């Protein structure tokens, strides 16, 4: 998904710290360690067409 | 609405010709510019301007496309037999038997004047002769007719009647139409072919 | 795996033996006719089957012009073969004295062990084939007319039918799938029979070139 | 003696042009016309009746020739 | 037996019986045999008459009372159809979508 | 417009005229009418022979 | 006064046929009218076409 | 997240779509591949697929993977059935004679410029056709002589 900054509102990206992987601010200090799974899915669209004709 | 439904139909028509006119014109001109060059040759050879061969003989067999007969063959031999029955009905001559044809047709076609056809005509005209035979043993195994000639309804041999007389005038029909439908040495084969694509 | 690896390795098999024997070289009938099932008892896995060595085919020698003449075939193991497979198999062949080879690649040949290929040696002949070719046999194809390989006599007498030179003929490009399936040379003549739409056929000839 | 028997409709035409240039420059005509003021009616008469004398000289692509004689040929 | 129409008299392809005299007698036979048609075909035409009118283009009773019917039983049936895809599932032909 | 597709290809012929057509089914198929003032200006060179 | 018929064939495609006594009687009588102008003009010495 | 989801894990890259058609034939109901694809090579060498009997529209293609003569036929028969769709008919030898011009020096050269050029030698007719300034300077640089065959 797409997060931002609370702090100036820029994009935040993912990446390592001393301890855990966090969301952080290419601009700013501010940052946001990771606590729980956190997921976003997507669901491509399935082919559903058997494609018998004629 | 319908008149403007109607209208509309009509202006694509329109425009699909304004269209399609130039750019056929332009195929066309493509097409004739480079086909143009090429020549049925004496040899039956179709060549280049600068003499290489495009094709050892002109459509693989050698033969006019203005003067095709058939459905891309030369001859329907099944109407050249009825003229040549129709316009020669021989009323002193007896009918032929199957085997009385087929000899009588392998006798004409070992000529010397058949030598120089093409040989898939002659095995045309072959099958057509065993065609023709046996459609003839056919009808008079169906109703009886004695190749001995007495059969007592001489109307019976009115159902299939054919006489060496009919079979040699259809043969040099067929041999003549052949001859006469092959490509003239010196026609303009590309421009032929440009033009019969182009229009 | 190892059921439509196998079958494309025995359809290769299947296919190089035709190609052998349409150019002329000595397969014996059941080389020819080999059915699966014979292939799973010479190999009937992947592992199983060496591909640079158990598949490599020597016997090839050309009956019908000299048994001395022998043609090699090559199964390299790697998709992508490099120029130390190519001097591996130009010095085998040096040993066993053998001017003939084929190469069936299973992915490509690399651009500088292609144009090595093309300049190993004018008496050292190997022909580079991609498996993907070699799935099918190209003369069985309904488009592919008869092609025939025509003799010097033969190649005069129709030089002297039609008054005709040779640079006059119809080409046919060396690199022609067809070319490369007979390993034909410039300036050798292959007479076509296309099938007519009637039961005549239409005699034709092409150069290389 | 290996070409058509048959004279193509190319070899008509340039032979009764050809026929029909030389018959208004004056040459003998050889058919006694009647009443025929045209040079290509004279032409064609004079083709009907095969006395024209004209040889076509038909060439081979690789350079070999054959002559053939107007009353020689087929016409239809 | 049978009567001249474009099948055989016409520019159509074989068949045609000018093109049968071209092909059987030259064409000296078949230019003549157009051109007596071209000078016999007007006058019988002109002395017998041939008209177009209005009433050579009305519709007949019957003619309307299908005409209605079958207008009536077609747009039932696209309504159906229309009722069926827009609330519902419509049979949906292969290798397209439902509309 | 050029020399090649204006000049050498197609160009330009004298001796000839341009009419708009109408229909004659009294002339044979192989015969055109041409009208008389076209025809005088038409010639044809003909030579004088015996 | 059109009367929609075949006649003499000589209306084939698009063709119709005129009456001589309508003509005669001014039907289709047509004016044509061209015009041809002239300038004589001053030039820029005092001497004038005439 | 941009391309995971484009990458291929089975079939033809080239191939773009496969229908499933039928023949109806009242003696049987059999099936054919329909492929918008532009690879017949591969296409032919998949497993259960008659490469014996498969054909293309792209005449380059065909040309590449079965011989000239078989670019041929394909050109014939494409012509044919492009000719018929609409009706009207042509005599099959004026197609072969065009499918024979284009074939007869071993590669399939198209009646644009380019394979014209390759094609014919005199250079007054390639500079009539096209690129007339482009073809003269070239013959005159190369000192060119052209005969009037
Ligand atoms: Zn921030």
């Amino acid at each position: 998904m797409l997060l931002f900054c609370p702090g100036c509102g820029n994009g935040l990206i993912v990446e390592e710290g001393q301890r855990c992987h966090r969301f952080a601010c290419n601009t700013c200090p501010y940052v946001h360690n990771i606590t729980r799974k956190v997921t976003n899915r997507k669901y491509p669209k399935l082919k559903e067409v058997d494609d018998v004709l004629g | 609405t319908e008149f403007f439904f109607h209208t509309m139909a009509g202006r694509e028509g329109l425009v699909d010709t304004a269209v399609k006119t130039a750019e056929t014109g332009y195929m066309q001109r493509r097409l004739v510019k480079s086909l143009e060059d090429l020549c049925s040759q004496y040899d039956l050879t179709v060549r280049s301007s600068t003499g290489d061969i495009i094709q050892f003989i002109y459509g693989g067999d050698g033969l006019d496309p203005a003067a095709m007969e058939g459905k891309d063959e030369p001859l329907e031999f099944k109407r050249v037999l009825d003229n040549i029955k129709a316009v020669f009905p021989c009323p002193s001559e007896p009918a032929l038997s199957k085997n009385e044809l087929i000899l009588t047709t392998e006798s004409i076609m070992k000529k010397s004047e058949f030598l120089c056809c093409q040989d898939s005509f002659l095995q045309e005209i072959k099958k057509f002769i065993k065609g023709v035979s046996e459609k003839i043993k056919k009808t008079r195994d169906k109703y009886g007719i004695n190749d001995n000639g007495t059969t007592e309804p001489r109307v019976l041999y009115q159902l299939d009647r054919i006489t060496p007389t009919q079979v040699e005038k259809f043969l040099e029909t067929c041999r003549d139409k052949y001859m006469r439908a092959q490509m003239e040495p010196g026609s303009a084969v590309g421009a032929l072919c440009a033009q019969s694509i182009g229009e | 795996d190892d059921e439509e690896e196998t079958y494309r390795l025995w359809k290769i098999r299947k296919t190089i033996m035709q190609l052998c024997h349409d150019r002329g070289y000595l397969v014996t009938q059941d080389e020819l006719d080999q059915t699966l099932e014979e292939f799973k008892a010479q190999s009937g896995d992947k592992p199983s089957e060496g591909r640079p060595r158990r598949t490599d085919l020597t016997v090839l020698v050309a009956h019908n012009d000299d048994p001395t003449d022998q043609m090699f075939v090559f199964f390299p193991e790697e998709p992508k073969v490099g120029i130390k497979t190519i001097k591996v198999y130009c010095q085998r062949m040096q040993e066993e004295n053998i001017t003939r080879a084929l190469i069936v690649v299973q992915q490509g040949m690399t651009p500088s062990a292609k144009q090595s290929l093309v300049d190993m040696a004018p008496k050292y002949i190997l022909e580079q084939f991609l498996q993907q070719e070699l799935l099918i046999n190209i003369t069985e194809h309904e488009l592919v007319p008869e092609h025939v390989v025509m003799t010097k006599e033969e190649v005069t007498e129709l030089l002297a039918r039609y008054k005709l030179r040779e640079n006059q003929l119809p080409r046919i490009q060396a690199g022609d799938p067809v070319a490369r399936y007979f390993g034909i040379k410039r300036g050798q003549v292959v007479k076509i029979i296309r099938p007519s739409e009637t039961a005549g056929r239409y005699i034709t000839y092409r150069l290389v070139q | 003696r290996i070409t058509t028997p048959y004279m193509t409709k190319y070899e008509r035409a340039r032979v009764l042009g050809t026929r029909a240039l030389q018959i208004a420059m004056c040459a003998p005509v050889m058919v006694e016309l009647e009443g025929e003021t045209d040079p290509l009616l004279i032409a064609m008469k004079e083709l009907k009746a095969r006395k024209i004398p004209i040889i076509i000289r038909r060439y081979l692509p690789d350079g070999s020739y054959e002559d053939w004689g107007v009353d020689e040929l087929i016409i239809t | 037996s049978g009567s001249m129409d474009k099948g055989t008299l016409g520019s159509g392809s074989k068949n045609n019986i000018f093109y049968i005299l071209l092909r059987d007698w030259g064409q000296n036979e078949a230019a003549d045999a157009m051109s007596r048609l071209a000078r016999l075909a007007p006058v019988y035409l002109s002395n017998r008459g041939f008209s177009i009118g209005i009433g050579d283009v009305t519709p007949g009773q019957g003619l309307l009372k299908a005409k209605y019917e079958l207008l009536n039983a077609g747009y039932k049936k696209c309504d159906e159809y229309i009722e069926a895809l827009n609330t519902g599932k419509l049979q949906q032909q292969p290798g397209c979508t439902a509309e | 417009q050029g020399r090649f597709r204006g000049n050498l290809s197609g160009k330009r012929v004298d001796f000839s005229g341009r009419t708009v057509i109408s229909p004659d089914p009294n002339l044979r198929i192989d015969e055109v009418a041409v009208p008389v003032h076209v025809a005088k200006i038409l010639t044809f060179p003909e030579k004088v022979n015996k | 006064t059109v009367a929609v018929m075949s006649y003499s064939g000589y209306d084939i495609e698009d063709a119709l046929v005129l009456n001589k006594a309508s003509l005669d009687r001014g039907f289709g009588r047509c004016l044509v009218y061209k015009n041809a102008k002239c300038t004589l003009k001053r030039y820029t010495n005092q001497t004038f076409d005439k | 997240k941009e391309d995971l989801p484009k990458v291929v894990v089975q079939g033809i890259p080239e191939v773009s779509r496969a229908v499933i058609h039928i023949d109806e034939q009242s003696g049987k109901e059999k099936y054919k591949l329909l492929v918008e694809g532009d690879n017949l090579r591969a296409v032919m060498a998949t497993h259960g697929v008659k490469g014996t009997r498969t054909t293309s529209n792209n005449t380059y293609e065909v040309e590449k993977t079965l011989g000239i003569e078989a670019a041929r036929t394909t050109i014939i028969n494409e012509i044919q059935y492009t000719m018929v769709n609409h009706g009207m008919s042509i005599d099959r030898r004026h197609v072969m004679l065009l499918s024979d011009l284009m074939t007869y020096k071993g590669e399939v050269l198209g009646i644009t410029r380019f394979g014209l050029a390759k094609m014919k030698e005199s250079v007054l007719m390639l500079a009539s056709f096209e690129k007339t300034a482009d073809h003269l300077f070239d013959a005159a640089y190369f000192g060119q002589k052209d005969s009037v065959c």
